């Protein structure tokens, strides 16, 4: 508070989470949601609002159309984003950005001009004095306490391997997949069709994501556990719907994360995560391939599923060669690791010479990022 | 010790020689274990 | 309560507060920044990429 | 208009379609086997090469 | 002979072409793909094969999984080539192959176990009467006139330089590097994602080699060529995608093939093709330097973009010694070069000892084949 602390903002398709330099916790988490009413409004007199933005939004599901404004890891509507930043650093936050320098986080593949876009929005409108724009997975690597090691983030738009060797990342080995937890959530809508539940609207879409997130769980083995659910109805839960209904999923507990492993249920070309980063770490060389199977890093909100270390071990196991030794690590806190790593970045003194300055901005136009950035 | 550091030294030039060693060499990296670096936690 | 700090308990839900306080349990920034060799060698792997880039 | 010829024609891709006619305007081989000196030079080569294999 | 003409066959490693000997144009040039479908078949009587193989299957690209018989100069897929050889035999060109002879081609440096391979099969379920083996980039030089020279070669497989002395390869001095066709493909991909637009499956990757056939230079200066790119958009052409869609390539047109010159875009530490035929020269004696520099001859389908050979003579010049000859010789058909050799070397009456009898076969086993051509 007597010296301005930087303002570490983690932005993913899914959730925004917002904090303060150097602490322990983000101040702000909620989801990227701009909505908008749709039902005629007759009460004259009290709240109205022509847009609803943040958790808000999600309060009040049931007079909406949610529109997410980042799709694919891919900003697509500019003016939600500004509207979502604007309640991100006045009504969380409740701090003015032109005090503060941002930290902000982006996925590794991407369109150029996004970048610039990010650059221009934040200089012009928001008078941010600096910022500096970071790889989403270089910080789960910082934040596990490893310099070198192949690290995977799945987030909820989009899939990403990157592997690091001292500290210094590789471009030429990175993989990207195009396929998160919003495709989950669509497959499980659409296999939740064959029981008789049907979901259609966007808030039957949050409510199969919430179902989503309380049952399901990765089956170590696909034909021995489809075996068991043959056998027994042992494997069958009921959750309780807000109408206050009652359904019974059973069967598709494992099928659903299944379709990280096996994309051909969606129809997919692409094969699974762990054949992915297995390429990926075939494209590394020879001699760092032993400190890349020892030092693999999950992260992100997806590699939450029960039982998702031990399947992708043994697949990653059954695909590596035998005499090398494999380990996975999988931090208990993984969800926010990316944030953790970005309050490491904004809290070295080093750091203070990497960030652009506004005067800069101004020399070099918004093509400044690509040069000042890696 | 001569002849015995002179023949591990010509048997890593790739020379087969059949001198046996009264004391063996042994190599191993180690690793020094750090409190910032999160455990493996596999089972 | 008109009290923001009464509403910010109100509204949250519980994983976030589970969330919250396992990953203020184990307080991963601070043994990163206070434990001096990893903190001085990120320092330097950083000013390496400053005189890498350019 | 049924016969395959006319068939595999419709069926070729352009360029090889263009390439099929400046190679058949170019006329290498026939070049080749015409010259009397580099064939009968070749017909050593490949003879006392052969003479040298067995 | 004068009743029954062999039968020329060059396998390339994307392409296949097949003829009669003593032709100038080969009668059947078809990619070398096998599809297999993907998705479930529901029209009871409109007719699904189990397999599609060659243009048939490029014709119906959305609806296969397109796979290469041939990876890298190597064959992973035996029973596939023997679909390939089929398909060839009786599809393209209707004639049976026990009534006439046939060529292969093969490359400079491969397996003992593939010529015998590649042997047996021909031999055992073909029954072809007569058959030989020839080394693919030796029969350029044939087609070039010439009997003394350095042979540049560089397909879809593998790139690789050799020199030819009166009809001698010397096995010391050929020199091999992976930069074909197929991984400037790939890094056609990885530089396209940047401007915004995406392909993954293996259909879309014959949309983007149609695009770097058709739409690719090189530059003579990479140096200045960036900043002409940079200050205007003259350089930008326009492409028309099979869905309708219009994209730009703009600057990334001279930067496709840049990574034959350098490798390190790719992530590979070995050096440019320049440097390759200047180690590969500098391996031979002093007294065939001089017509090796003064007589050297591209082919390969790789070596037909547009200002090739202007760069590749002033690279080879910058490496030579002072006051050398240093010519570039590229016939404007040099990747048909290699059946045209094989029906010249095919065409002559000293060539009939070369054949290779049924008996001589059965008589030996398929190891016949190193010892009757060396
Ligand atoms: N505990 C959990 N179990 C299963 N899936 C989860 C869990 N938590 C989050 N997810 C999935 O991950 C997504 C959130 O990913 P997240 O890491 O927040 O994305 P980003 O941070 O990149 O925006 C949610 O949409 C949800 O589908
Ligand atoms: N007209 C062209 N312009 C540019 N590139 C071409 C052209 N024709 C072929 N190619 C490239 O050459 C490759 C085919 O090489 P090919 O001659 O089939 O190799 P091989 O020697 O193994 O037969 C294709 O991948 C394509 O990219």
């Amino acid at each position: 508070d007597d010296d301005i602390a930087a303002l570490v903002v983690d932005n993913g398709s899914g959730m925004c989470k917002a904090g303060f330099a150097g602490d322990d916790a983000p101040r702000a988490v909620f989801p990227s949601i701009v909505g908008r009413p749709r039902h005629q409004g007759v009460m004259v007199g009290m709240g109205q609002k022509d847009s609803y933005v943040g958790d808000e939004a999600q309060s009040k599901r049931g007079i909406l159309t949610l529109k997410y404004p980042i799709e694919h890891g891919i900003v697509t509507n500019w003016d939600d984003m500004e509207k979502i930043w604007h309640h991100t650093f006045y009504n969380e936050l409740r701090v003015a950005p032109e005090e503060h320098p941002v930290l902000l986080t982006e996925a590794p593949l991407n369109p150029k001009a996004n970048r610039e876009k990010m650059t221009q929005i934040m200089f012009e409108t928001f008078n941010t004095p600096a910022m500096y724009v970071a790889i989403q997975a270089v910080l789960s690597l910082y934040a596990s306490g490893r310099t070198t090691g192949i690290v995977m983030d799945s987030g909820d738009g989009v899939t990403h391997t990157v592997p690091i060797y001292e500290g210094y990342a590789l471009p030429h080995a990175i993989l990207r997949l195009d396929l998160a937890g919003r495709d989950l959530t669509d497959y499980l809508m659409k296999i939740l069709t064959e029981r008789g539940y049907s979901f259609t609207t966007t808030a039957e879409r949050e409510i199969v994501r919430d179902i989503k997130e309380k049952l399901c769980y990765v089956a170590l083995d696909f034909e021995q556990e489809m075996a068991t659910a043959a056998s027994s109805s042992s494997l069958e839960k009921s959750y309780e719907l807000p109408d206050g209904q009652v359904i019974t999923i059973g069967n598709e507990r494992f099928r659903c994360p299944e379709a990280l492993f096996q994309p051909s249920f969606l129809g997919m070309e692409s094969c699974g995560i762990h054949e992915t980063t297995f390429n990926s770490i075939m494209k590394c060389d020879v001699d760092i391939r032993k400190d890349l199977y020892a030092n693999t890093v999950l992260s992100g909100g997806t590699t939450m599923y029960p039982g998702i270390a031990d399947r992708m071990q043994k697949e990653i196991t059954a695909l590596a060669p035998s005499t090398m030794k494999i380990k996975i690590i999988a931090p208990p806190e993984r969800k926010y690791s990316v944030w953790i790593g970005g309050s490491i970045l904004a809290s070295l003194s080093t750091f203070q010479q990497m960030w652009i300055s506004k005067q800069e901005y101004d020399e070099s136009g918004p093509s400044i990022v690509h040069r000042k950035c890696f | 010790h001569e002849f015995e550091a002179l023949m591990r030294m010509l048997d890593n030039l790739g020379y087969r020689t059949g001198y046996p060693y009264r004391y063996p060499l042994v190599q191993e990296k180690t690793k020094h274990k750090s409190e910032v670096e999160i455990p493996a936690t596999v089972t | 309560e008109e009290d923001p700090e009464y509403l910010r308990l109100r509204n949250r839900a519980a994983d976030l507060r589970q969330d919250f306080n396992l990953m203020e349990q184990k307080k991963r920034v601070t043994m990163i920044l206070q434990s001096p060799s990893f903190r001085e060698e990120l320092e330097g792997l950083i000013q390496e990429q400053m005189k890498k880039g350019n | 208009e049924n016969n395959p010829e006319y068939l595999r024609e419709r069926n070729m891709a352009p360029d090889l379609r263009q390439d099929f006619n400046m190679m058949e305007q170019k006329k290498r081989v026939s070049m080749i086997l015409q010259s009397p000196a580099f064939c009968e030079e070749l017909e050593s080569m490949i003879q006392e090469q052969f003479k040298k294999g067995k």
